[PDB]
């Protein structure tokens, strides 16, 4: 059975291919100690990968090895894949062909050194790498439609019309849920609460993830919150300690639409999905508005969708049907359409073989793959 | 020295503001606004024809894209004018060559306003510059682009006067004198002329009063002289005042910069302050305006991070005295309307008897047909101090 | 003295009549910041146009006013032909016959505003709408050939036998040298740089002017720049990093030649030019043939035109002589064409004058000029 | 006249705005006795504030009621307020105008309850609040540079290029003076020293100010200490005994440049500057090298200006010119830029007067102040 790793900035998806879900779901970090251990005998590793690296936080620096869909560190980049490999999915990868997602426009050498880091170290049988934004596409059971995959490091868009993609139309932009993450800690400075070790930026992530909101009049809501305590909520701290947050809940997930909150002069997701539509043929612009797909865990605010749907409704002409698909589990879509192509009889053909490596060196990812 | 020498302006809150508005986009360089101590009216884009927003000043926030506007014009509105002695009238000039004068009711506008009151049919094409006569009641002044200013008797549907061989290029801008007896005019020329509507006279003109080929403004100050704005060759803004007497040379002549856009004087009787207003520009600069030379005295400039469209004026009435208020300016945005405040700073929390002199009240002075006989007289004072 | 105004996408060439040079070249931007200041008694200006624009592109957000050599913003186009006047020529535009130009099958709206601001806000006493691709044959000193002028925004081929211009064959393409510099941008990422904001744009730009270069054989320089580092060119930005670029340096101006690159159907510039002398009668193409003119900024890469004779050849019978024309001095052909067509004595009577744009409106440019 | 305060974490400088130096200088600290009192008759005050506790130390518990920027005693600070006002300069509150200076990323309540003490205590005319770093290139004469500003409670970096600053790009510390003294103490007891209570906090702040100094190696410097005597020196402690620290004397300013001996994750104040220019724009980032301001007393120990240099050096490129600009009055740079900044005839529109509070409540300087 084939083997689907989706690696995004933030967190790591694994699984078999076939499978409906993913078996190994864990947090793509590596920590190790700052400080010194003065206990003999028991077990101190050298550093920590995943969910150990999650528990034990206090007395590690977690680093991420991939920042904006880049990996920025190939050693650590390895501990992560040995981790899901032996101790998550407990599998040998020389047995089982390897399906590996990576975002549009990124560095050539990135998906290189993935190339010869799975052929040389982990001896896979067969790889290949694949766009998330195009496995999104698969999970939904659709052939035509834009997709805007936004995770924790890359919010990207690629149009699909009747199984062409547009590579001129395909937007890329380095705002995503890790961003929001650190101009979360910024403003909760506002109300007094400090975070600024690696460890504390997992817990505003938590925060992040439980209490923000996509506000669908933006303008509105700041003045509902301004005058009445209905939108505060409270969070408890790992250590007992209660913070309560306001118009931050739904300030956070707004920069996603007005990236100016952090200083970038690029344009909003509404925008994005839309330039990326409009620099489509004009025949094909109907489709893609009535099948905008989300992806990702950044789309997964509540009221994200609706929120989409009025932007692009004031962007696009008002004979057009805007209709903003946003399943459930989009969180998992990339995996789940990597499974399906993974598992499709036309796939087995596209595998980069080990033979073809040996032969073209990592290189041959550039010519078999997308 | 001067109380005047401390004035700083303080915008008002988002929450008092007005949002939500499509402002007009015609290229004329009109106020592009109207305020009055009841309502607010603002020039708005159309799909089709010419509209205006007129919404009570209690009205702040944002505003209903559906909100009813003043639509009867076949073209877009060029401009809009309060009438001084009834809050609930309004005139607007537009392309469609005709000036329209409305009814606003007290509660302001349910549906749509299409039909208005008079329809003055007097030029041939766009009429760009609508004034009311300070003291004569129903006494308003057209001027469009047939280089003609003709007067209108609002109450009646009648052409009192009109004047053609006066002003042979396009004309600028028209300012009534102090009693309504003359008016100043600015023309493409770059001549400034003085002229006497009632006899149909040129009392006084200056040619070239400033050297730019950009357009130049020429209001009439409280004690009779004109004050203009315009360009040098290399397009200096240029302040100049000019005794209608001694029109040989300009009692003043300073320089501001080398920024394009028309500048706009906004001029306050009682506080002989001229507010200077360029379009597209970001900073609004007072003047004190004195028998001291250099008769031009820079005060202080207000300073923001956002060009205006347009500018509005809301008179002595509606300003809050107890405040220390003296000017309130309804900055225009793309799609905004910011209220502006102008206030001097004093420690006292009293009434200021030198701050608030006696303003000209809402009870018209003369009346048309008297005014036409030659009757002149000056507005009828109110006070400020209720 | 008449003024002669070369208003490009990109930049904005000015001078007076009768001279050899433009007086004034400066980028045709408008930058306006992004940032709030914050030290109170520096002068601060609203915008910058030009080159203050340029200098001061680390805090502003910069905005070309012509897109697809057609006005987008009006109210930015004022600002620039105002600092054109009176701050970079120094004169009074009211004084002086100002003499524009326009790329052809331009939308009939572009050059009445342009009438009608000329007239109405700077009042110049005449004034006149030149075709590009017709001065640049002026510039050359012939009166027979087919004109390719490719600039910023416009490439357009004109061809003129005897002084006389063939409107049918007009072809005119919207790829030009900011979708060079936009390719650019999107095939740096390759290499891991990353570019995205408008003040990077310029960036980008420089390199591609100091870097770039047209290959004879575009699948010969392919095999050359993959085999060896002899075609690698060293850059360095304004923060001091320093960039390599490989096949880069030719892949971008291959763009040109084929517009595929871009996902633009149309065909290269060898072909437009080609086809538009087959447009033409047969009797005139042989000269048009010998008297191929290259105008404009983007055929100042080298090899370019050895590249368009190559090409041209092997559409062209092999009994024709292919003769390119790319005079050094070609970026300022379009002024230097119209320094001279204002000059002529038998030029002054064609002038719209003032008195005639005011008895027939901004239509009266449809009637006079071509 | 204008009043100007600079309230840092340790000291309270206030002075006149026009003035070249503060009038008054005195430590921020409240003293209350811990003992009871057995004459009768005697003077003896409920609380002792300024240089009053200074001297009164032996018998009083000194607190500071400022803590890293953010007042944490109210009522403690009315009194610092008060002694200001009526004991230092000698004024009434009432007839002069107010300038305050805050760190950024401040809590939103902090500048609020500023604001209701100024106001409805005070009873101020009108009150601004104003970023410590922007003041301090004020000092300086410059509208471009990036300000390391590092006291007692807040070590921040505010980057400004043309007069606008970058939001995002402001980096904030919570490391600073009082953490280098505590971090003395620590290491003071290596060598059999002790120092607990308050008072003998102040005197390990007296020693480090006069016998600490930043060594441009340390590793070399560690060795030098470690082979002779020839850094050794002597300090009298009030009541006679001698102390003699090595190693200490440039151990304790280290903690600036490694956080980890203090057990703190963030990175040093070189690399917090470095990273501050890094979040800005490439084309200001040269400007940002050549024009870095040192502010605070913490920047007073000697050598710390060679130190940035070389720390900086080494993470710039090398084509840079690392300009570190230290100039002597630096411990006084906040208050003389804001003193310059008070004087200003265009900063007379920017006080919140004493109407705007009336009719808006405390929240007006969240939209008056930067
Ligand atoms: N329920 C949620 N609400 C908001 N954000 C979420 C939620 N779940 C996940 N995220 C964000 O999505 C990011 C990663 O999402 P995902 O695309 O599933 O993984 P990756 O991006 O690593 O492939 C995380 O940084 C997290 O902050
Ligand atoms: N030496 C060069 N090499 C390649 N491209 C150039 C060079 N010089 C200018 N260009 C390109 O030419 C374009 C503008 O050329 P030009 O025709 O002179 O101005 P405009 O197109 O604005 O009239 C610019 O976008 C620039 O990228
Ligand atoms: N000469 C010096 N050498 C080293 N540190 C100093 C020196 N002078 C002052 N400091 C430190 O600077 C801190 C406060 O400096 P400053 O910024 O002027 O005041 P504040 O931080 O209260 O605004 C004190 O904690 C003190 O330890
Ligand atoms: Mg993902
Ligand atoms: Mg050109
Ligand atoms: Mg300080």
């Amino acid at each position: 059975a084939a083997l689907v790793v989706d690696n995004g900035s933030g967190m790591c998806k694994a699984g078999f291919a076939g499978d409906d879900a993913p078996r190994a779901v864990f947090p793509s970090i590596v920590g190790r100690p700052r400080h010194q251990g003065v206990m003999v005998g028991m077990g101190q590793k050298d550093s920590y990968v995943g969910d150990e690296a999650q528990s034990k936080r206090g007395i590690l620096t977690l680093k991420y090895p991939i920042e904006h869909g880049i990996v920025t560190n190939w050693d650590d980049m390895e501990k992560i894949w040995h981790h899901t490999f032996y101790n998550e999915l407990r599998v040998a990868p020389e047995e089982h062909p390897v399906l590996l997602t990576e975002a549009p426009l990124n560095p050539k050498a990135n998906r290189e050194k993935m190339t010869q880091i799975m052929f040389e170290t982990f001896n896979t049988p067969a790889m290949y790498v694949a766009i998330q934004a195009v496995l999104s596409l698969y999970a939904s059971g659709r052939t035509t439609g834009i997709v805007m995959d936004s995770g924790d490091g890359v919010t990207h868009t690629v149009p699909i019309y009747e199984g062409y993609a547009l590579p001129h139309a395909i937007l890329r932009l380095d705002l995503a849920g890790r961003d929001l993450t650190d101009y979360l800690m910024k403003i909760l400075t506002e109300r007094g609460y400090s975070f600024t070790t690696t460890a504390e930026r997992e817990i505003v992530r938590d925060i992040k993830e439980k209490l923000c909101y996509v506000a669908l009049d933006f303008e509105q809501e700041m003045a509902t919150a301004a005058s009445s305590s209905s939108l505060e909520k409270s969070y408890e701290l790992p250590d007992g300690q209660v913070i309560t947050i306001g118009n931050e809940r739904f300030r956070c997930p707004e920069a996603l639409f007005q990236p100016s909150f952090l200083g970038m002069e690029s344009a909003g997701i509404h925008e994005t999905t839309f330039n990326s539509i409009m620099k489509c043929d004009v025949d094909i612009r109907k489709d893609l508005y009535a099948n905008t797909v989300l992806s990702g865990g950044t789309t997964m605010y509540p009221g994200i969708a609706d929120r989409m749907q009025k932007e692009i409704t004031a962007l696009a002409p008002s004979t057009m049907k805007i209709k903003i698909i946003a399943p459930p589990e989009r969180k998992y879509s990339v995996w789940i359409g990597g499974s399906i192509l993974a598992s499709l009889s036309t796939f087995q053909q596209m595998w980069i073989s080990k033979q073809e490596y040996d032969e073209s060196g990592p290189s041959i990812v550039h010519r078999k793959c997308f | 020295q001067s109380k005047f020498r401390h004035v700083f302006g303080q915008p008002v809150k988002n929450d008092q503001c007005y949002e939500d508005i499509r402002v007009s986009r015609v290229t004329w360089d009109s106020t592009f606004c109207a305020v009055n101590p009841k309502f607010l009216a603002v020039i708005v884009e159309a799909s089709g024809g010419g509209a205006f927003l007129v919404l009570p000043l209690s009205k702040t926030g944002r505003i209903d894209k559906a909100y009813p506007t003043v639509c009867g014009h076949t073209g877009p509105v060029l401009d809009i004018d309060w009438c001084p002695h009834n809050d609930e009238v309004i005139a607007s000039g537009s392309e469609d060559c005709t000036v329209m004068v409305w009814q606003i009711p007290e509660n302001g506008l349910t549906s749509p306003l299409t039909e208005p009151v008079v329809v003055l049919e007097g030029h041939t094409k766009r009429v760009g510059i609508i004034a009311w006569h300070p003291t004569a009641r129903n006494v308003l002044l057209s001027a469009g682009c047939d280089n003609v200013v003709l007067i209108w008797n609002v109450g009646t549907a009648e052409e009192l006067y009109r004047l053609d061989s006066l002003h042979p290029d396009l004309i600028y801008n028209v300012s009534w004198n102090h009693n309504g007896s003359l008016f100043c005019s600015a023309c493409k020329d770059k001549s400034v002329r003085i002229i006497d509507p009632r006899r149909g006279t040129l009392v006084a003109e200056r040619e070239k009063a400033h050297e730019g080929a950009r357009p130049m403004r020429a209001i009439f100050l409280a004690d009779g002289k004109v004050f203009t704005t315009g360009f040098s060759r290399m397009s200096e803004r240029q302040l100049a005042l000019w005794d209608p007497e001694n029109l040989e040379e300009p009692m003043a002549l300073q320089e501001l910069d080398s920024s394009n856009g028309a500048l706009l004087p906004f001029y306050d009787p009682d506080t002989s302050v001229v507010y200077v207003c360029g379009k597209g520009d970001s900073s609004i600069r007072y003047f004190e305006i004195t028998e001291e030379p250099p008769y031009i005295h820079f005060l202080n400039t207000f300073t923001s991070k956002e060009p205006q469209r347009g500018m509005g004026s809301m008179p002595k009435r509606g300003l809050e005295v107890s405040k220390c208020e003296i000017a309130r300016f309804y900055k225009l945005h793309e799609r905004k309307c910011e209220p502006i405040v102008m206030t001097v700073p004093r420690k006292s929390d009293l009434f200021q008897d030198d701050l608030y002199p006696d303003t000209a009240g809402p009870e018209a002075a003369l009346e048309a047909e008297e005014w036409v006989s030659g009757r002149d007289a000056d507005p009828i004072l109110i006070s400020l101090r209720e």
